[PDB]
């Protein structure tokens, strides 16, 4: 084989081959962290800019619900206004895109928002969600080290060399 | 020849190494020159230097054990207390020496620097500032020297 | 293939310690590289799936903009609405709409500080819920990846 698969199998392999194999994975891991960092960056930069458009439709929906008359359309704007799942929201907008433009123009004039409580409710939620995102990513960051530790310590516990040098 | 009080003791240290060698420690005086020693520490577990094969070079003096030896890392290093050429900034090797310290005592004292570096002497200003504030990046950099240490075939350890 | 413990080590016993150590380091890198391709595809997949979903909004915004240019008064705004309507590259259009969302909603309708605050809050409310979901999903899928290898060790014979 080109690369060894077990700790038992390495005794036959020369060092120069083991080094060549280690670097290929080490270099592959470094390219992959750069790819993972830049990809997770571009995924956040896109979700902010997609939410830019999505929110503008939600804002226009909130502005015209008061003057809409038939409630099956008001229920549609309400269902649209209060969802926070972009897949849900984007489907609602993609599937009914013309209807939305119709309901926005059909309203006679620009009407004032009546609720500041939703802005406080969002302000509190905005803070709670920022706190939850950092704690969720931290749970993931410590876990990558934690799981890679237990996997590596299984190889150490079964090693003949380690048990010879250090075990008393 | 082996009549000098210093040379006499260095052979006494060597006997101990030959019979009660500390875990992860190797040491052998040059077969002809009994004043220069080849040494090799293995980084203890649960330390960023874990499973490294770090080679040392102990140079002694005619006054030993009354005078400390010169100690140089030969493997490449990243430690707050190790200067860029291998020279260690250890206390028992500088101003806290003692004749009750044989080779083993010095190689285990250097070994213990791996788990807890002395923050007082930053020989490596980068290693010290990494170990104090950015510990995750510290371990990332220490392990790159652990990998290099493996390259040497330990020819210095043969008979 | 080793020697006696209560003895000084050998050149053979240290070469065997390096090889067994080289493998453990090799394995630690191998597991780190495999976990990343799984996350990198799920990231590159979700990155394309998110850009596709904006076209519902972008098209609906351009038609609403065109509906009001004829009745628009301010020429710096009339030129701005035209600049919005005439951008073909959708990447440009999505940011032009995202960056200038407050200007857009007002120009379609013809209080203003409430719009700036609900757009800032809605966009962030939407952005964070999705970012939390993917983070919880990245955490869920990653735990599964590592425990697969853990199970193969906890029973290996």
């Amino acid at each position: 084989p080109s690369e060894p698969l077990t700790q038992k199998d390495v005794i036959a392999f020369q060092k120069e081959a083991l080094f060549r194999c280690l670097n290929k994975w080490r270099v592959k891991a470094n390219q992959l962290v750069e790819e993972n960092e830049v990809l997770a960056a571009g995924l956040s930069k896109t979700t902010e800019s997609v939410s830019g458009c999505c929110s503008s439709i939600v804002v226009l929906a909130r502005s015209v619900v008061e003057d809409c008359s038939d409630e099956q359309d008001k229920r549609f704007l309400q269902q649209l206004i209060n969802t926070e799942d972009e897949h849900t929201l984007t489907q609602i907008i993609s599937n009914n895109s013309a209807r939305i433009c119709e309901l926005i123009l059909k309203t006679s004039g620009s009407n004032i928002s009546d609720n500041i409580g939703r802005l406080q409710e969002l302000e509190s939620l905005t803070l709670t969600l920022q706190k939850l995102l950092k704690s969720s990513e931290n749970k993931l960051k410590k876990a990558t080290e934690y799981y890679e530790n237990i996997i590596a310590q299984y190889d150490r516990q079964d090693s003949e060399s380690v048990s010879r040098v250090f075990n008393t | 020849h082996m009549s000098t009080p210093a040379r006499r003791r260095l052979m006494r240290d060597f006997k101990r190494m030959k019979e009660d060698s500390p875990p992860g420690v190797s040491a052998s005086p040059l077969p002809d020159n009994v004043m220069i020693w080849n040494a090799m520490i293995i980084g203890p577990a649960d330390t960023p230097y874990e499973d490294g094969t770090f080679r040392l070079l102990l140079e002694f003096d005619e006054e030993y054990p009354n005078k400390p030896p010169h100690v140089k890392f030969l493997s490449e290093m990243f430690h707050p207390n190790v200067y860029a050429n291998g020279e260690i900034c250890l206390d028992i090797l500088q101003n806290r020496w003692t004749p009750t310290y044989d080779v083993a005592s010095i190689l285990t004292s250097i070994q213990s620097l791996f788990n807890d570096p002395n923050p007082a002497s930053p020989a490596n200003v980068e290693a010290a500032t990494l170990f104090q504030d950015h510990k995750s990046q510290y371990v990332k950099r220490v392990k790159e020297t652990v990998e290099k240490s493996w390259e040497d075939d330990m020819e210095d350890m043969a008979d």
